DNA sequence: GCGGCATTCAAGGAC
DNA sequence: TAAATACAGACCTAAGTCCTTGAATGCCGC
DNA sequence: CTGTATTTA
């Protein structure tokens, strides 16, 4: 039971290991889970609509309250999770949640009641609501108004603007902040001492920054220098260069290779360089990315120069962000910026 | 009990006096059914402007207490068919009513969504069964109505509540609850609403949630603003003039840091900066087609995701080569 | 003679004079067949000042959605064969095509996310002048030769036919390739014909052994050793290949298969 | 606790397959006295109000008053899973959630448990028309229901006219037209064939066909149904069971 | 309240052919064949609320006099569109033996024509082939292109216009003399504009400014009907400068609660409708608003994205 | 001899030794695993490792596979087949077999996988086909079901992949090997397979026509030695895929004709090449970079090519025909020129 | 044991 | 053998729901 | 439009 399920968390990955399980857990989105905590000992949990960039413990957060709220008994009866890989057409939304929605909440035990607020509303989890058609959202939108007093809606997504407008009028947005390396270095310290992590003193802040305001991939980075520390068996700490080798980051004396070519070279020269460069199999959008705080950063470069190449990483990101070529899109950028 | 619900449906208006916003509509409609000529109303509008509750409203000032019963109501929700529409509301049109007698009413709220043949289907039983029964559309957009159907409903446009309608209702939820607002923190409110009082009230409730305290104290601005994650109308314009004159780096390094202070987004300082720079006198339109374009296209890329930090220096570079043709 | 019928009640005679009116009131409004809406669209008059006047966009958009499922593949497929009368001073052949062919794209990108999830079908006016009316205008003027009849859907159907060949192929061989279907079809086969077919042609009949145990080495078939010659294109196309082969080899080897 | 135990365990289905096709959804309402339940069709044209005291149930018991949110398909379908010849107990908690029906054989040893989600209906059903109507009729149940599905072929409404001494059943459609005439008669040698009227003021006023055959669905509980009409006033079907009774207030056509 | 009143359009619709205002031409063909009879099969199209139902109840009327109860078969063809229909209950109608006049037939009136299914509208042609001699048709649409082919062969074509000015106006002012209401020319002349040849929405609006306000005056009538949507969107595009356009879509379109799929849509029809500028101009300015559109369905609509498209018209417009 | 000479576990690859010693890092601890994305350049041999990796982490048995079939409805009634390879320890899907039917063949059966289930491995061959419906429906499937099902999918460029895919999984990079080591791998083939070299530097060019794939490396060595009869001379012609010939042909006919006439002919080149099982993206890519090396050309017409081709890759990635934006792109190519 | 009717579902079409 | 005009080349697939509609399934009534 | 079938010159 308890045993068991200890065993298997300590048996899986770190991700999933260390997922929070209640709201003090939750550790940078302070203003979304302050309300979710005074909504518990009061009864009036509005409909709820969560959005930011993925990684923001949008999930873990919803999954907490709810626990918090009913308990690991009426967790599996007062809550339905219908996620992106399931049927959410017109017909399920008519069918099923409407279905639901209707019953009556499922009375709680003697036991529960003790413990636990055991609010009189059941909830309705609609997690990665963008690839919900508008109509289906349009059934949940005049679902979700009727029956207010015995079910609660709370839809989570990555893109607020999938959404139609009226769904977000009549659901509370809730916006999860990028979490950078200022309100998650201390997640990520716990998490590393709980593993016994030995690392170096600026890795912690490098792997949240190298993140980009996403804390799973951070956990996930910190996980595979973990084992790559462990199986070296040399007792030293994890260094930030070797954070940075296996996050995919390019080196810095490639990228001023990179640099070097781009300010100095026609453009036979500088394909050759970008087809020789794909061959290490660089992700396009860290070059990109490194790129853009290379330029950025470096106070070398007149401000015209400045506008011009920050618009052509944005029109490269733009274009990469939809399914492009790397190799052809990494030479446009650096031909483009070439003839600057 | 009452108190279960949210401030969204919590203060829900149930009579047309509660209805705060439309005067020209609401008075309108009371002579209309205080002198009986009611006619078929088609009520167009934005999303939390109240054409819902001003609807139950008449209909439960008009037929009274039992209004869940002699009043035909159908819904984005239900099946919004054609078979529906020639069972169900030709039965309810044709046939009279079993607790009083009087005309009946069909609210088709949110009939946007519904398909072309229903409403071919239903324009001819709405002009058909006219002499005893109503028909009234609510809809958030007018083009997903066939013009057939558009011209047999008097029209009534909802327009999105002004200062004073919204600042009364905030003052009789303040009313109702044992809670304070600072004068600049409820224009804040205001300002962030856009005629929206579902959004007024999600918010006030949150951050009633939010206050930590038994409610001794005073709603501020710095509430509201880190309750909603709304960028500060300072830190916008903070934003804005350190891009303006300031040096690149120190722009970027303001930039980063007040949208790393207060873990902003960058959506919601490119709607504060668009809306700031509207009032900014510039004395040709090509500066302006550069800025407009340039921050559409990156706000369109936001919406789709990508890099946080590109999109943000892009905006910054976008600016600076808009007014570099003020010169 | 419903027309005679009709209007003979009122005027007991008609002539010259009203004859306008008549037509004009009865004019038969019916859905032009695919050719005539291609032959109209890319009429070089119909974009002129007097045919803009005359023909305006609305009558374009109308004409495209006489038949939408079909105009759009009319006019990519038969735009550039059009010899132009609307060109601007300074502008040729080359520039009007590439410019309709960029509207042509911008079109497909349109009626993409019209035919995918989320119905957006209301963008069906936009993809009336992006696919059609907007190509066809870059373009306009005479017709050079014929309107030929769109030849995407064969092309499209031939595809198909050839990927469910080259998927029947791959999921045959995954046993030895562990290779996916585009990876085994452009470096895979270039070796596959030669370890096949190119000992039948230089070495005659005492081949098929060699032959017959490569095959059965990634579980290979008669029919997937005939599709797999009929996947190579340019310098080495096969179809005359295989006849200039003996006939004794190729029975030979069918009996070894057999 | 909600504990009821019935006689026969066929009665309570003969009573909701009278509102399986008219009614989708029901808030039967417990008390002391027995079970009350009122519900308006989809379209909003007939009100259904059931009463069952507590002289139909064998055993009953029920602490506080309940509300029981259900929908009828699926109670159709808990009640087939019975027999002929069972008994029918329906179990309530103290909380209203997911009513227990319990079959038991009598000739046998055989327990069948089955369960049912309850639904909140929000809408109240406690409404009561108490008011005197022009006329009241009393006849057969299946002598109706004949008329009625012999009528509903020709066209889809019904009119309904009492005269002195006079009932008439018109139906005018594309097909044709059709009258059916009766007169109240007392039949001596049998009480459960004659045909009752007392009327006040003519009456004369059109249904529509299909709810007319819904309603005489509920023919298969009472032997004898009464009519009642007035003017301007909806029409009471009511079948009297032993408990208590099922009444139809159906509303008529504009003219 | 207990009660209503018949709203003007019933109350007030022509129950003779000499009462309805609409064309003089087809108006006095179908009195010209009630009076001799022998009507034949017919289509009348056009837009709403110019006396297309009216006129075919008229005319059966006037034809078929007392003997319209069982002589007259009139089905809203988008309610009643199956082929089992056409098979079962027309026919039955058709075949049906009823005694009439030596000049009068039965009249099978089909409302909303344009809605029947496919394979309804092939099954009436032998329908209607073999019983045309004692039964006729009459359908009533508004696009004459969803009737299929064969169907229009078999029956007379009767395209209806926009009402002019001057029958709408003489209709409204017969209305006000028959009711006895205070009224103004410019009040007339803006219940005309925001009617757009409807006479239906014109008396509607009239009607409705009667309760609302009890006195037909310019003001009145713009306080409780808008102006034509439309015509702001086109003031808007067609403005010289950049800054002008901005205002209006701020404050006429943006402030007002119009939404941005609405103006979008309008722009795109407009544009579509547009006559002042040339050919290319316009197309380019549809391929912009195209754009501004396909990024509002995905949910980006906001200001900013009517703002580019405003931008973007006026930089097009900048040769 | 790309399946005859191939290694089968860690110990035996032969090339990136700091990707073997991360993958060995890696399944040191199976049981504490996360998910894997394996990204590189096509050809790299990523595929090898991950059969390598699984051939770590459980007995040797991972390689004894069978395929399967299995029958599927999408919500247009169809019967969708399947053929899936499956291991006692780990099976193998390629969603890239069909159209927009992906997210069907990912929903369900991952759940009778997960639902049935110390863990089973699941490889998602060629991600990139994967719709961004299908990678949606996987985004919360790799997650709830964690102790039971782990995803390695295998890609060649990581741009269509959704920024949820990539945070839940551990991103592993497979660089193309150096030319040396291409160079190791053809001389222990030639030597085994007993293949006669006058000079070790042929097998060096190989690697140079190669631009670093292992699987053209040893394909094209043998459509080598099958020519000069398995013994290879200081001038064997380079062997290139017919498409390759094609394409470069195309470029030809671009460079010196500039005409619709001419553009008529590349449009039945281009229909050709896309009849006959060819994807559009690699087309566009070959067909640019061949574009690139025409010498006539000068800075400013390259410059232009690379930017209409970038605009273009994006079209046919939002686009569904591909000719309807090859044609655009080498339409505009004409005009630059 | 059929006879009849009602219900449901799958195939094609439309936008 | 030419005028003179009609007039035919050709039909796509995944997808989303709604709608129709034939036909099979299912049940009750007799 | 090109190309072909049909009718009349
Ligand atoms: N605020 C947080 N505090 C602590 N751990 C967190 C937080 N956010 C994310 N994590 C960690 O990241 C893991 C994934 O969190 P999720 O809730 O799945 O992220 P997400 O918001 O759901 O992103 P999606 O699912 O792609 S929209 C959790 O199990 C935690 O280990
Ligand atoms: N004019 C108003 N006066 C008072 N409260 C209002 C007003 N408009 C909106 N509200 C509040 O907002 C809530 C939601 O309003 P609704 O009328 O349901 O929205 P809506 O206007 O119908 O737009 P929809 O539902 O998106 S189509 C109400 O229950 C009120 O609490
Ligand atoms: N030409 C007209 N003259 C008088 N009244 C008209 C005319 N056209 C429309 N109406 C009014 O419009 C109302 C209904 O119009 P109707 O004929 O149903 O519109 P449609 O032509 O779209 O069917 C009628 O009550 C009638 O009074
Ligand atoms: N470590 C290695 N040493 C030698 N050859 C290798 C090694 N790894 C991969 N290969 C070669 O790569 C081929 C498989 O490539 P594959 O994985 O299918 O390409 P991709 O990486 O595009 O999936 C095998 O034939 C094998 O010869
Ligand atoms: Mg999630
Ligand atoms: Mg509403
Ligand atoms: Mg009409």
């Amino acid at each position: 039971s308890k045993l068991a399920a200890e065993q298997s968390l300590a048996q899986q990955p770190w991700v999933e290991k260390y997922r929070p399980k209640n709201l003090d857990e939750v550790t940078a989105q302070d203003h979304a889970v302050t309300v979710l905590k005074k909504t518990l000992k009061s009864a009036n949990l509005p409909h709820m609509l969560f959005y930011g960039p993925p990684g923001t413990g949008k999930t873990s957060t919803i999954l907490a309250l709810t626990k918090e709220l009913y308990g690991p008994d009426l967790m599996k009866s007062r809550i339905l999770e219908l996620n992106a890989s399931d049927e959410r057409g017109i017909s399920i939304v008519r069918e099923k949640v409407k279905n639901f929605a209707r019953l009556t909440v499922s009375k709680p035990s003697k036991h529960d009641l003790e413990n636990y607020p055991c609010p009189p509303y059941k909830i309705i989890i609609l997690d990665e609501a963008d690839s919900m058609t508008a109509d289906a959202q349009s059934a949940l939108r005049r679902t979700m108004e009727t029956y207010s007093g015995v079910t609660r809606f709370c839809l989570i997504c990555n893109y607020v603007t999938r959404i139609i407008d009226p769904l977000a009028s009549r659901c509370s947005k809730f916006r999860f902040k990028a979490l950078d390396a200022s309100n998650a270095i201390d997640r990520l310290r716990f998490i590393s001492e709980q593993e016994n992590v030995k690392c170096d003193d600026g890795v912690l802040e490098r792997i949240l920054d190298i993140s980009a305001g996403d804390l799973r991939r951070g956990i996930t980075l910190l996980q595979s220098a973990s084992k790559g520390a462990q199986y070296l068996g040399d007792g030293k700490n994890i260094t930030s260069t070797q954070v940075e080798e296996l996050a995919g980051v390019v080196p810095h004396d490639i990228l001023i290779e990179i640099v070097e070519k781009v300010k100095s070279g026609d453009f036979d020269e500088i394909k050759k360089y970008v087809n020789t460069f794909m061959k290490s199999g660089w992700s396009a959008a860290s070059v990109v990315n490194q790129l853009h705080e290379y330029y950025i950063t470096n106070d070398n470069f007149d401000t015209n120069f400045k506008n011009q190449i920050s618009w052509l990483l944005f029109t490269t990101d733009s274009r990469l962000n939809n399914g492009t070529n790397e190799h052809i899109q990494l030479l446009n950028l650096l031909v483009k910026i070439s003839q600057l | 009990s009452k108190e279960n619900l949210p401030w969204v449906e919590k203060y829900r208006p149930e009579t047309l006096d509660e209805v705060y916003g439309q005067n020209e509509v609401i008075t309108t409609v009371r002579k209309f059914v205080d002198e009986g000529k009611l006619p078929h109303l088609l009520f167009y509008g934005p999303p939390g402007t109240g054409k819902t509750s001003t609807i139950v409203a008449l209909a439960r000032e008009i037929y009274g207490k039992n209004y869940s019963n002699m009043v035909l109501e159908l819904n984005a929700s239900d099946d919004r068919g054609i078979d529906v529409v020639r069972n169900q509301i030709k039965d309810f049109a044709s046939t009279r009513q079993i607790f009083s007698k009087g005309f009946k009413l069909i609210i088709l709220d949110e009939a946007d969504a519904m398909t072309n043949a229903a409403q071919n289907a239903l324009r001819r039983v709405i002009e058909r069964y006219t002499k005893n029964t109503r028909f009234c559309v609510l809809a958030n957009y007018a083009h997903k109505l066939t013009p057939a159907l558009l011209s047999r409903c008097t029209r009534f446009r909802f327009q999105p509540l002004p200062q004073e309608a919204i600042e009364r209702r905030i003052a009789n939820v303040l009313v109702h609850e044992k809670l304070k607002l600072s004068p600049n923190a409820e224009k804040a409110l205001i300002e962030l609403s856009n005629g929206d009082m579902r959004r007024v009230l999600n918010v006030l409730q949150s951050c009633k949630a939010t206050l930590d305290n038994p409610d001794e104290d005073e709603i501020s601005d710095d509430v509201i603003y880190e309750c909603c994650g709304a960028p500060r109308p300072s830190d916008l314009k903070a934003v804005l003039k350190s891009i303006l004159e300031d040096d690149w780096g120190t722009a970027h390094y303001t930039l980063n840091k007040v949208r790393s202070a207060k873990g902003l987004a960058l959506i919601d300082l490119i709607e504060g900066i668009v809306k700031i720079l509207e009032d900014y006198e510039l004395q040709n339109e090509e500066t302006r087609v550069h800025l407009l374009t340039k921050l559409a296209d990156i706000e369109y890329s936001i919406s789709k995701g990508g890099n946080d930090q590109i999109q943000g220096s892009a905006v910054i570079g976008a600016i600076k080569a808009s007014f570099e043709n003020e010169t | 003679i419903n027309l005679l019928s009709t209007i003979s009640t009122t005027t007991k005679t008609i002539n010259h004079e009203n004859i306008n009116e008549i037509s004009k009131a009865w004019e038969k409004n019916i859905a032009l067949k695919p050719f005539d809406i291609a032959h109209k669209m890319l009429d070089g008059q119909i974009y002129s000042d007097i045919g803009s006047r005359n023909f305006t966009l609305n009558d374009k958009i109308a004409l495209y959605f006489d038949d939408f499922d079909f105009t759009p593949l009319m006019i990519q497929e038969n735009y550039l064969s059009t010899r132009p009368s609307v060109l601007k001073p300074g502008q040729s052949h080359l520039e009007a095509v590439a410019e309709a062919a960029n509207c042509i794209s911008l079109g497909d990108i349109v009626e993409k996310k019209i035919r995918s999830s989320e119905q957006l079908w209301s963008l069906l006016p936009l993809h009336a002048v992006l696919s059609s009316v907007y190509p066809a205008s870059k373009v306009a003027g005479h017709m050079a030769g014929r309107i030929n009849f769109t030849a995407w859907l064969g092309q499209n159907s031939k595809s198909a036919k050839y990927y469910r060949l080259l998927q029947e192929i791959h999921y045959h061989t995954r046993l030895g390739t562990s290779t996916d279907k585009i990876g085994l079809r452009l470096d895979y086969l270039p070796t596959f014909r030669k370890r096949l077919l190119d000992p039948f042609l230089k070495q005659g009949a005492d081949a098929i052994s060699s032959v017959i145990e490569v095959m059965d080495d990634y579980y290979l078939t008669k029919e997937d050793w005939d599709s797999i010659m009929e996947f190579f294109v340019g310098p080495d196309v096969t179809t005359a290949i295989i006849k200039k082969i003996p006939a004794t080899v190729k029975s030979g080897f069918t009996r070894k298969y057999n | 606790m909600l504990e009821a135990k019935f006689e026969e365990a066929s009665l309570f289905k003969r009573i909701i397959d009278g509102f399986k096709d008219c009614v989708q959804l029901v808030n039967f309402q417990c008390k002391e006295d027995g079970i009350i339940a009122q519900a308006v069709d989809d379209s909003r044209v007939l009100l259904v109000s059931l009463e069952i005291g507590v002289e139909a149930f064998q055993e009953y018991r029920c602490d506080h008053p309940v509300t029981l949110g259900m929908d009828l398909t699926s109670l159709s379908k808990i009640l087939r899973c019975g027999n002929n010849t069972d008994t029918l107990t329906l179990i309530a908690d103290n909380t209203p959630d997911s009513i227990i029906l319990l079959f038991e054989d009598t000739k046998k040893d055989r327990i069948a448990e089955y369960s049912l989600k309850l639904m909140d209906i929000d809408a109240d059903f406690l409404k009561i028309e108490e008011l005197q109507y022009d006329s009241t009729l009393s006849l057969p149940s299946s002598e109706f229901s004949k008329i009625v599905r012999d009528l509903s072929q020709l066209s889809d409404s019904i009119n309904i006219m009492i005269t002195k001494e006079t009932i008439k059943f018109v139906a005018d459609g594309d097909i044709g037209s059709g009258s059916v005439i009766i007169k109240p008669f007392v039949d001596m040698e049998h009480p459960e064939t004659s045909i009752k009227l007392e009327m006040d003021q003519p009456v004369d006023l059109t249904f529509g066909a299909k709810y007319l055959l819904d309603i005489i669905k509920g023919s298969s509980l009472s032997d004898r149904v009464g009519i009642r009409l007035s003017s301007e006033a909806p029409a009471l079907f009511q079948f009297d069971l032993k408990s208590g009774f099922l009444q139809f207030f159906l509303a008529p056509k504009f003219n | 309240t207990l009660s209503l009143q018949l709203p003007w359009v019933e109350k007030y619709r022509p129950q003779v052919l000499s009462d309805i205002v609409g064309n003089k031409e087809t108006i006095d063909r179908l009195q010209q064949i009630a009076k001799d009879g022998n009507m034949p099969h017919m289509i009348i199209s056009g837009m709403p609320g110019i006396g297309k139902t009216t006129s075919v109840h008229c005319l059966a009327h006037e034809l078929l006099g007392r003997s319209y109860a069982d002589g007259v078969l009139e089905l809203n063809a988008s309610d009643d569109r199956g082929i089992d229909v056409v098979r079962n209950q027309i026919k039955h109608f058709a075949q049906k033996k009823l005694h009439l006049p030596p000049g009068k037939h039965k009249i099978v009136i089909l409302d909303e024509a344009d809605s029947m299914t496919a394979g309804a509208q092939q099954a009436l042609r032998r329908t209607m082939e073999l019983y045309s001699n004692s039964t006729r048709f009459a359908f009533a649409c508004n696009q004459s292109n969803k009737i299929i082919e064969p169907l229009q062969s078999r029956c007379a074509i009767l395209r209806y216009s926009k009402l002019s000015d001057e029958d709408v106006l003489k209709r409204l002012l017969q209305i006000i003399k028959l009711e006895d209401v205070k009224y103004t020319n410019d009040g007339l002349e803006a219940i005309i504009f925001t009617a757009e040849g409807d006479m239906r929405q014109a008396i509607n609006n009239l009607q409705s400014t009667v309760a609302g306000h009890g006195l037909v005056n310019a003001d009145n009538v713009f306080k409780i009907v808008d102006s034509p949507h439309p015509l702001i969107v086109k003031k808007m595009l067609l403005a010289s400068n950049l800054e002008d356009s901005i205002q209006i879509l701020r404050t006429d379109l943006w402030k007002k609660g119009y939404s941005s799929i609405d103006i979008v849509t309008t722009s795109f029809r407009v544009t579509k409708n547009l006559a002042q500028v040339k050919e290319s101009v316009r197309l380019e300015m549809i391929k912009e608003i195209g754009l501004t559109h396909m990024r509002i369905l995905e949910g980006v609509g906001t200001y900013l994205q009517l703002a580019s498209m405003l931008a973007k018209i006026h930089k097009l417009n900048n040769k | 001899w790309v399946d005859k000479y191939r290694p089968k576990s860690l110990n035996a690859l032969s090339h990136n030794e700091e990707l073997t010693n991360f993958l060995k890092s890696l399944s040191d601890q199976p049981r504490d695993l996360p998910h894997l994305l394996l990204y590189g350049p096509n050809g790299t041999g990523k595929k090898t490792r991950c059969m390598a990796l699984l051939e770590s982490i459980f007995g040797p048995g991972v390689y004894r596979l069978k395929i399967d079939v299995r029958q599927f409805v999408t919500a247009s009634n169809r019967k969708l087949e399947l053929n899936v390879v499956s291991s006692p320890y780990h099976l193998e899907i390629t969603p890239s077999d069909m159209g927009n039917n992906d997210r069907i063949v990912i929903q369900e059966l991952l759940k009778e996988v997960a639902q049935m289930e110390r863990y089973k491995c699941v490889i998602i061959n060629e991600a990139n086909s994967l719709t961004k419906d299908a990678q949606a429906a996987l985004r919360r499937t790799m997650e709830k079901y964690s102790k039971n099902i782990r995803l390695i999918m295998v890609c060649d460029s990581m741009s269509p992949i959704i920024a949820p895919i990539k945070s839940r999984c551990l991103l592993i990079r497979c660089p193309a090997p150096s030319d040396s080591e291409i160079s190791t791998i053809l001389s222990d083939v030639v030597t085994n397979e007993r293949i006669q070299l006058e000079t070790k530097d042929i097998l060096k060019r190989i690697a140079q026509a190669s631009n670093g794939n292992l699987r053209v490396s040893l394909l094209m060595l043998e459509s080598m030695a099958l020519n000069n009869e398995l013994a290879l001379k200081s001038s064997s012609p380079i062997i290139k895929p017919d498409w390759i010939i094609v394409i470069h042909k195309l470029t030809r006919k671009i460079v010196k004709e500039r005409s619709v006439n001419s553009l008529i002919e590349c449009r039945a080149v281009l229909y050709d090449l896309l009849a006959h099982c060819i994807p559009a993206n690699i087309i566009l890519k070959e067909l640019t970079f061949s574009l690139l090396d025409v010498e006539t050309l000068n800075t400013t017409n390259k410059s232009s090519i690379i930017e209409y081709s970038s605009v273009f890759d994006e079209r046919l990635s939002l686009g569904n025909k591909a000719i309807f934006h090859l044609e655009g792109f080498i339409a505009k190519v004409m005009c630059c020129l």
